[PDB]
Protein backbone atom coordinates (compact mmCIF):
# COMPACT_ATOMS: atom_id res chain seq x y z
CA UNK A 1 0.00 0.00 0.00
CA UNK A 2 1.04 3.40 -1.09
CA UNK A 3 -2.03 5.44 -1.06
CA UNK A 4 -2.50 7.70 2.09
CA UNK A 5 -5.74 9.87 3.13
CA UNK A 6 -7.98 11.12 0.61
CA UNK A 7 -10.47 13.82 0.78
CA UNK A 8 -10.80 14.75 4.48
CA UNK A 9 -12.26 14.16 8.10
CA UNK A 10 -14.01 17.44 7.68
CA UNK A 11 -15.71 16.50 4.69
CA UNK A 12 -17.21 13.75 6.46
CA UNK A 13 -18.15 16.17 9.21
CA UNK A 14 -19.66 18.34 6.70
CA UNK A 15 -21.69 15.69 4.71
CA UNK A 16 -22.88 14.38 8.41
CA UNK A 17 -24.25 18.11 8.86
CA UNK A 18 -26.28 18.00 5.59
CA UNK A 19 -27.64 14.92 6.64
CA UNK A 20 -28.67 15.40 10.17
CA UNK A 21 -30.03 18.72 8.78
CA UNK A 22 -31.81 16.99 6.07
CA UNK A 23 -33.59 14.35 8.59
CA UNK A 24 -34.29 16.65 10.95
CA UNK A 25 -36.34 18.58 8.72
CA UNK A 26 -38.19 15.78 7.09
CA UNK A 27 -38.59 15.06 11.04
CA UNK A 28 -40.16 18.86 11.57
CA UNK A 29 -42.14 18.93 8.18
CA UNK A 30 -43.55 15.91 9.25
CA UNK A 31 -45.48 16.48 12.32
CA UNK A 32 -46.62 20.35 12.05
CA UNK A 33 -47.44 20.62 8.32
CA UNK A 34 -51.52 20.77 8.98
CA UNK A 35 -52.53 23.07 11.46
CA UNK A 36 -55.72 25.85 9.95
CA UNK A 37 -57.56 28.01 12.10
CA UNK A 38 -59.65 30.08 9.59
CA UNK A 39 -59.08 31.74 6.52
CA UNK A 40 -61.65 34.69 6.32
CA UNK A 41 -62.24 36.90 3.91
CA UNK A 42 -60.28 40.24 4.93
CA UNK A 43 -62.83 43.00 2.51
CA UNK A 44 -63.21 45.15 5.83
CA UNK A 45 -59.44 46.53 5.19
CA UNK A 46 -59.57 50.07 7.34
CA UNK A 47 -55.97 51.13 6.91
CA UNK A 48 -56.91 51.91 3.55
CA UNK A 49 -59.80 54.28 4.69
CA UNK A 50 -60.75 53.94 8.67
CA UNK B 1 -101.35 31.26 15.72
CA UNK B 2 -104.69 30.53 13.88
CA UNK B 3 -106.83 32.89 15.69
CA UNK B 4 -104.18 35.81 15.46
CA UNK B 5 -104.29 35.25 12.05
CA UNK B 6 -108.48 34.82 10.67
CA UNK B 7 -109.81 37.29 13.41
CA UNK B 8 -110.29 40.82 11.69
CA UNK B 9 -109.56 42.81 14.81
CA UNK B 10 -105.78 41.67 14.97
CA UNK B 11 -106.11 42.43 10.65
CA UNK B 12 -107.10 45.71 11.73
CA UNK B 13 -104.18 45.99 14.57
CA UNK B 14 -101.23 44.61 12.83
CA UNK B 15 -102.17 46.36 9.60
CA UNK B 16 -102.52 49.39 11.70
CA UNK B 17 -98.11 49.06 11.70
CA UNK B 18 -98.04 49.23 8.05
CA UNK B 19 -97.87 52.84 8.02
CA UNK B 20 -94.14 52.47 9.31
CA UNK B 21 -92.97 49.77 6.90
CA UNK B 22 -90.38 52.57 6.27
CA UNK B 23 -88.78 52.05 9.98
CA UNK B 24 -89.88 48.52 9.93
CA UNK B 25 -86.08 47.61 7.86
CA UNK B 26 -83.84 50.69 8.87
CA UNK B 27 -84.09 49.45 12.75
CA UNK B 28 -84.37 46.12 12.10
CA UNK B 29 -81.06 45.71 9.81
CA UNK B 30 -78.93 47.73 12.39
CA UNK B 31 -79.39 44.71 14.89
CA UNK B 32 -77.90 42.39 11.91
CA UNK B 33 -75.15 44.99 11.41
CA UNK B 34 -73.69 45.12 14.91
CA UNK B 35 -74.09 40.91 15.33
CA UNK B 36 -72.16 40.75 12.34
CA UNK B 37 -69.78 43.23 13.67
CA UNK B 38 -69.70 41.53 16.95
CA UNK B 39 -68.61 37.72 14.75
CA UNK B 40 -66.13 39.74 12.47
CA UNK B 41 -64.43 41.12 16.32
CA UNK B 42 -64.46 37.63 17.57
CA UNK B 43 -63.01 36.52 13.74
CA UNK B 44 -65.78 34.65 11.95
CA UNK B 45 -67.34 37.19 9.24
CA UNK B 46 -67.74 35.93 5.69
CA UNK B 47 -68.16 38.98 2.88
CA UNK B 48 -71.55 39.25 3.06
CA UNK B 49 -71.24 40.16 6.72
CA UNK B 50 -68.83 42.60 6.59
CA UNK B 51 -70.51 44.31 3.50
CA UNK B 52 -73.17 44.30 5.97
CA UNK B 53 -70.96 45.97 8.03
CA UNK B 54 -69.91 48.74 6.00
CA UNK B 55 -73.20 49.18 4.71
CA UNK B 56 -74.87 49.60 8.16
CA UNK B 57 -72.40 52.14 9.15
CA UNK B 58 -72.77 54.20 5.63
CA UNK B 59 -76.68 53.92 5.32
CA UNK B 60 -76.58 54.65 9.19
CA UNK B 61 -74.90 57.44 8.39
CA UNK B 62 -76.54 58.95 4.92
CA UNK B 63 -80.25 58.09 4.97
CA UNK B 64 -81.68 57.64 8.49
CA UNK B 65 -81.34 61.57 9.38
CA UNK B 66 -82.82 63.40 7.02
CA UNK B 67 -85.78 60.37 6.46
CA UNK B 68 -85.85 61.54 10.34
CA UNK B 69 -86.03 64.82 10.09
CA UNK B 70 -88.59 65.77 6.95
CA UNK B 71 -90.28 62.53 6.57
CA UNK B 72 -89.93 62.35 3.10
CA UNK B 73 -86.69 61.02 0.81
CA UNK B 74 -86.31 62.32 -2.27
CA UNK B 75 -83.13 63.21 -4.19
CA UNK B 76 -79.59 63.97 -3.17
CA UNK B 77 -79.66 61.60 0.22
CA UNK B 78 -80.20 58.80 -2.19
CA UNK B 79 -77.25 59.42 -4.80
CA UNK B 80 -75.29 59.91 -1.78
CA UNK B 81 -75.77 56.64 -0.55
CA UNK B 82 -74.78 55.03 -4.01
CA UNK B 83 -71.75 57.33 -3.76
CA UNK B 84 -70.80 56.24 -0.21
CA UNK B 85 -70.57 52.50 -1.27
CA UNK B 86 -69.20 53.62 -5.19
CA UNK B 87 -66.51 55.07 -2.83
CA UNK B 88 -65.67 52.32 -0.40
CA UNK B 89 -65.66 49.98 -2.84
CA UNK B 90 -62.03 50.85 -4.29
CA UNK B 91 -59.55 49.33 -2.56
CA UNK B 92 -61.53 45.98 -3.15
CA UNK B 93 -61.01 45.92 -6.87
CA UNK B 94 -57.45 47.27 -6.64
CA UNK B 95 -56.45 44.80 -3.95
CA UNK B 96 -58.02 41.99 -6.47
CA UNK B 97 -57.13 42.63 -9.45
CA UNK B 98 -53.28 42.91 -8.42
CA UNK B 99 -53.67 39.89 -6.53
CA UNK B 100 -55.57 36.38 -5.79
CA UNK B 101 -58.02 37.30 -3.59
CA UNK B 102 -58.91 38.73 -0.18
CA UNK B 103 -57.25 37.02 2.06
CA UNK B 104 -54.66 38.37 4.36
CA UNK B 105 -51.32 37.82 3.60
CA UNK B 106 -47.77 37.65 5.93
CA UNK B 107 -46.04 40.87 6.69
CA UNK B 108 -43.84 42.45 9.37
CA UNK B 109 -45.61 44.05 12.51
CA UNK B 110 -44.50 47.38 12.36
CA UNK B 111 -45.21 47.90 9.12
CA UNK B 112 -49.26 48.82 9.47
CA UNK B 113 -49.39 51.98 11.97
CA UNK B 114 -51.84 51.88 14.36
CA UNK B 115 -53.30 54.23 16.51
CA UNK B 116 -55.26 54.49 20.09
CA UNK B 117 -58.96 52.87 20.31
CA UNK B 118 -60.60 55.52 21.97
CA UNK B 119 -59.62 58.32 18.93
CA UNK B 120 -61.27 55.80 16.30
CA UNK B 121 -64.63 55.51 18.58
CA UNK B 122 -64.32 59.40 18.44
CA UNK B 123 -63.42 59.59 14.74
CA UNK B 124 -66.60 57.25 14.20
CA UNK B 125 -68.98 59.30 16.85
CA UNK B 126 -67.99 62.87 15.40
CA UNK B 127 -68.43 61.74 12.27
CA UNK B 128 -72.03 60.51 13.16
CA UNK B 129 -72.47 64.03 14.98
CA UNK B 130 -71.67 65.88 11.91
CA UNK B 131 -74.01 64.23 9.63
CA UNK B 132 -77.08 63.90 12.02
C1 LIG C 1 -85.74 51.82 2.14
C2 LIG C 1 -84.72 52.32 3.14
C3 LIG C 1 -85.19 52.70 4.50
C4 LIG C 1 -85.51 54.13 4.51
C5 LIG C 1 -85.43 54.39 5.96
C6 LIG C 1 -85.96 55.76 6.09
C7 LIG C 1 -86.73 56.12 7.33
O1 LIG C 1 -86.59 55.50 8.27
O2 LIG C 1 -87.65 57.24 7.47
C8 LIG C 1 -88.81 57.44 8.31
C9 LIG C 1 -89.69 58.50 7.68
C10 LIG C 1 -91.02 58.77 8.40
O3 LIG C 1 -91.03 59.12 9.79
P1 LIG C 1 -92.03 60.17 10.45
O4 LIG C 1 -91.40 61.41 10.99
O5 LIG C 1 -92.97 60.25 9.34
O6 LIG C 1 -92.54 59.51 11.61
O7 LIG C 1 -90.09 57.73 6.64
C11 LIG C 1 -89.59 57.82 5.37
O8 LIG C 1 -89.50 58.84 4.98
C12 LIG C 1 -89.33 56.64 4.58
C13 LIG C 1 -89.09 56.95 3.19
C14 LIG C 1 -88.93 55.56 2.74
C15 LIG C 1 -88.60 55.61 1.32
C16 LIG C 1 -88.98 54.40 0.54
Amino acid sequence: PMETQIISDDTWKLVDEIWDKKVEEIKAEAVIQIEEEKKKPQILMATHFF
Amino acid sequence: TLTLVLDPFFWMYFSWTWLFWPWFIAVGLAGYGIYCFRKHWLGEANAFEQLGIVTSVFTWLTLVPPAYFNGYLEGWPYVFFLAYHYFFFFNVSVRKRLYGDFYARTHDPKWDVNTPLWSRILFGVGIMVGHW
